[PDB]
């Protein structure tokens, strides 16, 4: 329901559409349990959600850093003290395939130690592509940065259900060559594939053209 | 070994806190960049283009949507009786969803300024009129006929000369809060004179709507949309 | 009426003075291939729904510049495109002539990259991809208007993230052209107008060592 | 398998191939485990692993620092306040030889007192050899840094198992006189012999010299 | 009593936190260097020196590894034919897993530039012939016969009177990721003339292949091997 | 790693401390004001009436 009053006649700045404060805000991009294997493999992936999907695919090109945060908690809320390992793993080097296997002592991936009573820890990632930004949008045949890998440290199992949740920031964003925005619901999250049996029009509908 | 102090508000995890952190890889070069063409430094820049109004958006063309985008001129019709009518709306649902503006204020709570609105004949060479572009200020009231119309401002379009047209809407503004308060005008436009034609040429045209901002918009308040 | 005379091909055309560059760059660096390619027509009728072509693909069979890129590895080039059409005075319509860098449609080899005859679109509405047309006019394009222009130029300079590429995988753009305004005529006319595509390289490097 | 495309033009900077970037990561040299004596001796070793063996012995002197960094748990994960000791014997004193004798208290032995819900202690060492660098490789007949050892302090036995694990980084390090890179299975951790009996070539193996 | 604050990231070990920390002997003193002759202060140096390619990497060789090392020339083959092919990847298993370029490039993930091969003939000198060292560039095919092969990038090598010669691949290229991104080409052996030789002198003799870096190869993202 | 201590004082919220805290909007800018007229910049200019 519109209302008539209340009007503005004072210009804002324009610091509020800059592209940096665009993608300022840090939000979560994963959520990860572990139940009582007892390893887990996350690879960082930008188009996790529908949200921030749509925002990046405005442009084309994009080239900035990122900075992650590992909040740590039971099921429901309690701490106890327990002692956590996240292993980073660069694109080039193989994934850990057991809870015990070899790449977990590998000396070139580079690991936080962390134990739960603490606050959470916090990681910034630099750019990591051979080009010289990223792309969403491919058309030849033939983006990734990397693998997160965690586990409780230890020889014995321990009894405690682990769920965390990761949060990004994006911070030294530069973009190139904007695009329309997509108005169609996904279906996978690698190729720009539509429901064909259906299109949805970009606006509502109304009766007739004189009818305002 | 020097007196440090604790305050309140350590420890804790602010979303939006803008500090510097401990690099995973210390000794790595990222790739230089190089020059790519097309770089956007600031939103207002992509909000400054004219795109499609969605004009004729009935409810039988949901089937055959590429019928929305144009709404016609016809020969039959009287002189001095209304051709289309739409309120100037780039927040709220309706014409303005199907542009560029439109999508761009889903993400933002207030804004103001002005935009402007351009006209485009697709007829025939040989055929000529006369159309009337009017537009009611905010907080007034629709024209009931030709006659009031042209008492407010009004562009007397005649496109047997001039294809384009363009008309400046003054001043919008916006404070979301499900309710908002929004100061908007109506745009009518008028059959001046009928649908003059010679022998050979179609009789029905149609007219294509864009629409774009001004040099002094400007918006705040980021939010998420729905 | 000027005429225009580029290599052992020359075309005559207006000196239109209203051309676009995409994005304010002219093509710049880092015998026979600087010339006016023409290709095939396609015939505008009454329920037609859209083109497209993709480059370099379209360039790949044709002439010195189609064998020049398949024994090279690398590539670079600029463009510049010319589009019209030719219609009398008792028709009516209008054309959206807009390019698009990395264009990635969605649903085989035959549809993603025909060649030189280029495609036809089944869905214009979502431009087969999921995003819609009313917003195409972002990108660099020009509005070819039967009543009053039959001509449209694009300059397009060279657009990727590596300063070289392949020429037999990668495609940089695709050009669009939709009849949003649908023509139409009397009967006892010319049933379909002819739509003629001219394309001319501007700057092309090969390194490719064969 | 082997692909085509993706090739890269630019060149890259030269500090990625220091010798300071080849040695600078932090890896696990050593896992100390203490079951419910009492206590452990762990000498300072580098080559206790294949790994940064055969990266050391690629040159034949080096000169350089260490940090040690001690990550203490129990055999799963979970922490209690326990009381530590790690006692760090220079080249020439005396070994610990029970959990009570007379070394544990000598005032030219350093030690740190750390619990077990601290952060990890970190210690740097210098460098210790009479010589002016190490060498991995002695030709004639007659690089000792240390020994570490670890107890529960008390004088009472402490009912829990103690598990900890040693990390090492290397600081300001220079080589000398490069050296053929090791294609060979080790046998001990003192002499370089290998086994006689079996000879495995350096490359793998084709079928003809035309068939590429 | 300052204010401070204890952002997220307290607390923790980062295994690649290049700080300084208190040392254990404070009041120690090092034994002060002294010049040592060789002092290897990047590990490019030691990638620009010409190690024996391992081209004769048959099956049967397995037992006698001393043969590897070196491919035969002989009397009894024709003119016009195909001696020995190897294709130049630095990083990948064959012939360069034995030289001191493909043992440091296990140890990195992204390398590009340029590489030289040196051959040195090790014959009688009382025999003569001539050979041709054709390369074919990334993304080609392999040459059919000695026609083709000619007409690529080719030198002339005639053993009678220079018994050495170099060839200089223009540039590689790799990214790993198990598959890699390598842009490579290929380098054959041709045989321009038989075998001449006099009365007494041997029959058959043996080519030693020499391999090392450019000036302009470069690294990068250290990586633990296998 | 500069050596510090903790005085006792820490870890309490005095409820007159004024200090500063991190802005829940980095990103955001107040309305810039303007002239109205009637400013009071102290209890003692109502209390002479």
């Amino acid at each position: 329901n519109l209302i008539e009053t209340r009007c503005v006649l004072n210009h804002h700045s324009t610091q509020e559409t800059a592209i940096g404060n665009f993608f300022s805000r840090a939000g979560l991009v994963s959520i990860i349990t572990m139940p009582t294997d007892g390893y887990v493999n996350w690879d960082i992936d930008l188009m996790g959600y529908a949200q921030l999907r749509r925002k990046c695919e405005l442009f084309t090109y994009m080239r900035f850093d990122a900075e992650f945060t590992f909040v740590v908690a039971k099921p429901n809320g309690v701490l106890v003290p327990q002692l956590l390992q996240y292993m980073y793993v660069p694109p080039g080097a193989p994934k850990p395939t057991s809870r015990d296997s070899f790449a977990w002592q590998t000396a070139t991936n580079p690991s936080v130690f962390v134990k739960m009573t603490d606050p959470p820890a916090q990681v910034s990632v630099p750019f990591m592509s051979p080009a010289s930004a990223y792309q969403w949008f491919y058309d030849g045949y033939p983006n990734m940065m990397g693998t997160f890998s965690i586990r409780t440290v230890g020889t014995e199992k321990s009894p405690h259900s682990i769920t965390l949740r990761v949060y990004m920031r994006i911070k030294h964003v530069r973009a190139w060559i904007p695009r329309p925005l997509r108005n169609q619901p996904y279906l996978f999250k690698t190729n720009p594939n539509y429901k064909g049996n259906d299109i949805k029009c970009t606006s509502t509908s109304r009766d007739k053209i004189t009818t305002l | 070994g020097i007196p440090t102090e604790l305050k309140p508000g350590t420890n804790q995890f602010l979303t939006t806190d803008d500090g510097v952190s401990a690099p995973i890889l210390p000794g790595f070069h990222p790739t230089p960049p190089i020059h790519i063409p097309g770089e956007v430094h600031n939103l207002l820049e992509i909000c400054r283009v004219e795109t499609i109004l969605e004009v004729n958006n009935l409810k039988t063309n949901e089937t055959t949507p590429m019928q929305r985008l144009c709404f016609p001129v016809s020969v039959q019709s009287k002189t001095g009786e209304l051709c289309a009518a739409f309120r100037a709306d780039p927040g709220r649902d309706g014409p303005w969803q199907s542009t560029i503006l439109g999508q761009l204020c889903r993400y933002y709570t207030q804004w103001s300024g002005s935009l402007e609105v351009t006209f485009m004949f697709a007829g025939s060479f040989m055929a000529t009129g006369k159309m009337l572009i009017a537009y009611t200020p905010p907080g007034g009231n629709v024209p009931a006929d030709r006659i009031t119309a042209m008492l407010g401002t009004h562009v007397i379009w005649d496109f047997g000369l001039q294809s384009s047209v363009t008309l400046v809407v003054p001043w919008i503004s916006n404070t979301h809060y499900y309710f908002d308060y929004y100061t908007t005008g109506i745009i009518t436009i008028w059959y001046q004179t009928n649908y003059v034609v010679p022998i050979g040429a179609p009789t029905t045209a149609y007219i294509v709507a864009l629409a774009a901002a001004q040099d002094n918009f400007t918006m705040k308040l980021c939010k998420d949309t729905e | 009426v000027a005429q225009l005379t580029i290599g052992n091909s020359t075309i005559t055309t207006q000196e239109a003075a209203n051309i676009v560059i995409a994005y304010g760059e002219w093509p710049e660096y880092c015998v026979s291939v600087n010339r006016f390619f023409t290709l095939d027509t396609k015939s505008w009728a009454k329920d037609s729904k859209g083109w497209y072509w993709k480059f370099p693909d379209v360039l790949t069979e044709v002439g010195v510049f189609g064998q020049n890129a398949q024994f090279h590895y690398l590539y670079r080039s600029g463009f510049c495109v010319h589009v019209q059409c030719n219609a009398s005075k008792f028709h009516q319509g209008a054309l959206l002539v807009a390019v698009l860098p990395e264009y990635v449609l969605g649903t085989p080899y035959a549809t993603t990259q025909p060649g030189q005859v280029g495609a036809v679109l089944t869905h214009p509405y979502v431009l087969d991809a999921g995003i819609p047309l009313s917003q195409l006019t972002v990108c660099p394009h020009q509005w070819i208007n039967l009543r009053t222009n039959n001509c449209a130029t694009i300059i397009v300079p060279y657009m990727n993230t590596v300063p070289f590429d392949s020429a037999l995988n990668h495609c940089n753009f695709g050009l669009l052209v939709i009849p949003v305004v649908p023509l139409d005529f009397n009967a006892g006319a010319t049933s379909e107008i002819p739509i003629t595509v001219t394309i001319a390289p501007m700057c092309a490097e090969f390194a490719g060592l064969r």
